[PDB]
């Protein structure tokens, strides 16, 4: 009934996809995906 | 009378207990979690748990 721990490890890197801000910018080929979304290359 | 009695020394038995455990990032490195062991073959091809 005696429990030891082996340690901690880091077991993955969890990607937060929170959508991010808007730079305005003017250059007219880049451009922005509002809401859910990947462009295909 | 009985009074020479002999000792030898003998092996009861092993330490089963976890051993410790190195944590290298690496695949093809598996510790087993509490009691079990892992079935492999040696030269002479008999089943043994290491």
């Amino acid at each position: 009934g005696l429990m030891l721990g082996a340690g901690s490890k880091v077991v993955a890197t969890q990607k937060v996809h929170t959508h991010g801000n808007a730079q305005t910018t003017t250059n007219a080929l880049d451009m922005m995906v509002e809401g859910d979304g990947f462009f295909q290359v | 009378h009985p009074s020479r009695v002999f000792s030898m020394t003998e092996r009861p038995g092993h330490n089963f207990a976890q051993g410790s455990v190195i944590t290298t990032g690496r695949d093809l490195d598996v510790t087993i979690e509490g009691s079990g062991w892992i079935s492999v073959l040696d030269h002479t091809g008999k089943e043994g748990l290491t």
